């Protein structure tokens, strides 16, 4: 809490207007699971465009010429 | 060489080419929006330092453990690292400047503990078999605060229960799209600190001693945070810089392939109609 | 009514090479790929089946000006069969038009008709 | 054309403009006439008379004291290959070249010319 | 007259090792013009590394051309390059410059050639 | 025995491209190149030097049975000489059996003296 | 021949929606060989599990193969094989086993194998 004359201000890590600690705690343990396949999802992504450049590269060392 | 097998590297580095400007396309994409995710944090921290140095900057507050130099006896490490390659020489900078220190100035395998953040550091640590007490691997391309809280209040207890004495920070800091600079800084007992310009004096409730415990640790942990962003912002970039560099280098050998292409196409004819003609000339 | 589908066609065979590796493109390029399609689906043609160059006309003003945006790719083909025999059962006059003068009809009349024909369409 | 050409700086004394519409035309036709007279061929499948038969018209496009005549001419360059032996023999001759961008007709500048392509003596 | 019943069976082995060596260098020439040194894994690394020092050793100044530049030149035993081949095979001169080994001759005057350089 | 053998080959072959650079494989991948670099490595022969068709028969079933996956790289051929060695005084009725029925004896006994022989052998 | 003025409109459709199936099943080699069967969406996986159901159903067998194996061999008439297509491609089997579509010939003596093997 900081409190100045003109301004009212309060610091805090977590926010929800619905006034429940229960639906807070709810909302968190959703947001895991989401954050999770999210991050499933970039790295499976980034595999794939890795794979299909490594399977363009080895045409050309096929290629000796 | 053979006329095919010029036309078949031409089509291969063609597609690599492709591919690599795909890439980098993706890249600028996602450095375009970690750039607003970066841009979102500013309020918070510039007011928790404000009251940090309106509040810690007055009537001595000294007493508090996180605010004087005890002796040294245990030291502390923390690396930022990425999770994914193709990026350059981004973690190898970090990970040899980081090597050459603690080699020039520990000398000593129980003087220091590591702390590591990206499974290409933590396997760079593990393969000279050096002491790593914590590490976290496999985070989002934009995380939030949620995911670095725990690690960063078990760093700051670490510290609080008295097993080292100092830490740093080495990451990489976003300067522009095209230099990134290697930076080391320390993180705590916080000696070296900043006035405002405009302080007033507050009213403690219920004890200035009691405010302190509870208002450090938040800025350690905002302190970490805006160092994490600050490293993706920088990987972002060095990657896009990357691709870029590779698509480049592939369309200038195109060219030198197709010289070659077209004294092989005069070579075959030259001697094709010669011998055609050599052939008829018998009869 | 020819003048915009060779841009199309050229931004959509510039830009069809990197669809698959990505979706963070900008918004630009989600317009270009979903014209592009549509665009393709249109162009293709069955045999020994003629079409009257008023019909041609028509069905390539409604791809260029948008009105088959929200049509799914799937029934583009269906769309247009079924558009034919709507101009023939009520386009009689516009065709006429068409034909005598060799000159686009009332823009608004023609965007009426292409209306009431998507109102009467159902996408499967 | 040549011949035409030369009369009026001959007698008149004046400057004079010709314009040859295309010179790959030439050669090919040089090329076809030495196959049907039955010589053996050249390098590329050319006329071994290539050089002599391109000089010996382009040696009468000169300035006198009296006059003088000036060419424009439009080249193939087949294949897109620089290298070609008739593209090779016909570039010793010339002295400025131009360029028409179709970019600047689309901007709009006219005659769109090129102003970093074209190089002159 | 490559044989082990021949030269020896240090030679033959020298000889075969210094040849697989360059070879692997040149395997991996058309990734290295592309994407660099970045994406190579730590042998491949060392490869190259030791492949660059071997590669600049293997030249030698003559006779002839100090006529022309104005070194004496230098007489090499056999006993001597194997010896100095083996010891840069087995990794113990990895620190000093690659330039260092230019037109040097024996395996000794490297080291003198480094230190004159500065290191 | 040939059939698996070629497939492991083959397999090995295929798989290799992969392992260039880039993000390292997973563990069911390296066993797999670790197999098929025990394959290349025991197909190398020396100059002037037959092996009997009994004897190469034993050593493929050897290598294709998982008999060699405890033993390093560098010591293969070291071992196949002494497998040599050990077969040609111990186990010549398998020889024999082999030489004369043009077939594979019980498996029992090959595995008994591959294991005595694992016992025997000290690894470098 | 293949087009729909001489073969017939549901034969093409069939033929196009095999071939088009098969195609898409064949790009998926790289990544399910490197990365495994997992982190595959759920239409894929139905793509590959129909995909070996239809592979296996391409094949037959022969009159001059009993020699060797005891099996008479059959003959398959177009519309049988058109029809028992378009019912794999609708899915009516999808519950069956994979071996079940070995060297059968017509589509109803798969049921009749399938019964056999105790499913």
């Amino acid at each position: 809490l900081e409190v100045r004359p003109d301004k009212v201000t309060i610091l805090a890590q977590a926010a929800e207007r619905a006034e429940d600690i229960d639906v807070l705690r709810a909302k968190a343990a959703k947001e895991r699971a989401e954050r999770r396949l999210q991050s499933q999802q970039d790295d499976i992504d980034f595999k794939r465009a890795e794979l299909a450049l490594k399977r363009a590269m080895n045409r050309l060392s096929v290629a000796e010429m | 060489a053979s006329l095919r097998d010029i036309k078949t590297r031409i089509n291969a580095t063609k597609k690599t080419s492709q591919i690599t400007k795909a890439m980098e396309m993706v890249s600028t994409s996602k450095l375009n929006r970690a750039e607003q995710n970066a841009k979102s944090f500013v309020p918070y921290m510039e007011k928790i330092q404000e009251v940090v140095a309106n509040v810690a900057l007055g009537a001595g507050g000294a007493s508090h453990p996180m605010l004087v130099s005890r002796p040294v006896k245990k030291t502390g490490y923390l690396v930022i690292t990425s999770d994914r390659g193709l990026a350059g020489a981004y973690n190898s900078n970090v990970l040899r400047l980081v090597y050459q220190t603690i080699q020039k100035r520990h000398a000593s395998p129980d003087e220091y503990a590591i702390i590591v953040i990206g499974r290409v550091g933590l396997s760079f640590f593990r393969k000279r078999n050096m002491p790593v007490i914590l590490d976290i691997t496999r985070l989002p391309d934009q995380p939030s605060f949620a995911d670095i809280k725990e690690i960063a209040r078990k760093t700051v207890g670490l510290f609080a229960d008295g097993t080292f004495d100092e830490l740093y920070m080495y990451y990489n800091h976003y300067v522009s799209a095209i230099q990134q600079e290697v930076t080391e800084r320390k993180l705590l007992p916080l000696t070296d600190l900043a006035e405002n310009k405009q302080r007033t004096v507050y009213e403690f409730e219920p004890s200035q001693e009691e405010i302190l415990d509870v208002l450090l640790p938040q800025y350690a942990e905002s302190l970490i945070y805006g160092a994490l962003l600050d490293a993706k912002a920088s990987e972002h970039a060095a990657r896009m810089t990357a691709m870029k560099n590779a698509t480049d280098n592939a369309n200038e050998l195109i060219r030198t392939l197709t010289l070659s292409y077209n004294r092989a196409r005069q070579a075959a004819i030259t001697q094709e109609i010669t011998e055609i003609v050599a052939g008829a000339n018998a009869l | 009514v020819a003048g915009t589908l060779r841009l199309d066609l050229a931004a959509y065979r510039e830009l069809e090479a990197f669809a698959q590796f990505g979706s963070d493109l900008d918004k630009a390029t989600q317009a270009k790929l979903a014209r592009g399609a549509r665009t393709v689906e249109v162009l293709k043609q069955d045999l020994h089946q003629p079409i009257p160059v008023e019909k041609q006309v028509l069905i390539i003003y409604a791809l260029t000006r948008g009105f088959l945006d929200d049509i799914p790719v799937e029934d583009v083909r269906r769309f247009e069969k079924e558009f034919y025999l709507f101009l023939d059962q009520n386009g009689q006059h516009l065709l006429e038009h068409i034909r005598t003068t060799k000159d686009l009809p009332n823009e608004d009349d023609l965007n009426k008709a292409i209306e009431a024909f998507k109102k009467t369409f159902v996408v499967s | 054309g040549l011949t035409m050409a030369e009369y009026f700086r001959d007698e008149q004394g004046q400057d004079v403009l010709l314009f040859i519409d295309n010179i790959f035309r030439f050669t090919q036709a040089g090329s076809e006439v030495s196959a049907l007279l039955g010589r053996m061929p050249s390098a590329v499948g050319y006329q071994p008379t290539l050089a002599t038969e391109m000089g010996q018209l382009q040696e009468r496009i000169t300035s006198t004291a009296k006059g003088s005549i000036t060419s424009i001419q439009a080249i193939y360059v087949p294949a897109d290959d620089y290298t070609d032996p008739a593209p090779a023999t016909t570039f010793s001759h010339l002295d400025a070249t131009t360029n028409l961008e179709r970019k600047l007709a689309e901007m709009g500048i006219y005659p769109a010319v090129d102003p970093l392509a074209s190089t002159s003596r | 007259a490559l044989a082990p019943e021949i030269v020896g069976e240090e030679h033959y082995q020298v000889a075969r090792k210094v040849q697989q060596t360059l070879q692997r260098y040149k395997e991996l020439q058309d990734i290295i013009a592309i994407l660099g040194m970045d994406e190579l894994s730590d042998e491949d690394k060392l490869v190259v590394h030791r492949a660059r020092r071997i590669q600049f050793f293997l030249s030698q100044n003559f006779h002839v051309a100090e006529q022309f530049t104005g070194q004496p030149g230098s007489y090499v035993p056999v006993k001597e390059t194997v010896r100095g081949f083996k010891e840069i095979l087995e990794g113990k001169y990895d620190h000093l410059p690659e330039d260092a080994f230019r037109l040097v001759g024996r395996i000794e005057e490297v080291v003198e050639k480094a230190k004159a350089m500065g290191v």
